[PDB]
């Protein structure tokens, strides 16, 4: 029993790690798309002159 | 996520550029509508 | 011949794992009653003189 629960603890604390790795991933992508989309709002107010 | 096998989380990417956005021809500057002009009878006998 | 990423991964780990735990219990289980023989031994030579 005590090996499982060693075997579990790796496993939930090497899992916590890439968590946090798709966080960055996640954050990266939206600051990308937070540009994108502030350069639409320009196009959209250029149109409308 | 979790430590045994099939405990993913699955993000969906989407291909964001202009193309699944439209805007190709985006050609504001264009002419919009344009009245054409009335036939003659010399185009008239060009079409055969 | 070569081949591709095995399909489960980690119940094979375990099932090794097990096979391991299982081996190691057999073992101690054995000592622990090679001991008991060795006591019993003992006090039967110590009786026997």
């Amino acid at each position: 029993i005590a090996n499982r629960f060693t075997s579990n603890i790796k496993g939930l604390t090497q899992a916590a790690r890439n968590a946090n790795d798709g966080i960055s991933v996640a954050q990266t992508t939206e600051g990308a798309l937070s540009e994108i989309n502030n350069n639409l709002q320009r196009i959209r107010e250029l149109t409308v002159q | 996520v979790g430590a045994n096998d099939g405990e993913t989380i699955t993000i969906d990417l989407k291909k964001i550029d202009s193309d699944t956005l439209g805007l190709n021809g985006f050609n504001v500057n264009g002419k919009g509508t344009i009245t054409n002009k009335a036939a003659t009878v010399s185009d008239l006998t060009s079409a055969g | 011949s070569a081949g591709s990423a095995t399909t489960n991964p980690l119940a094979a780990l375990d099932d090794a794992i097990s096979s391991i735990d299982k081996f190691r219990s057999s073992l101690g289980a054995i000592q622990n009653r090679l001991d008991s023989a060795v006591t019993n031994l003992n006090n039967t030579t110590t009786n026997l003189s």
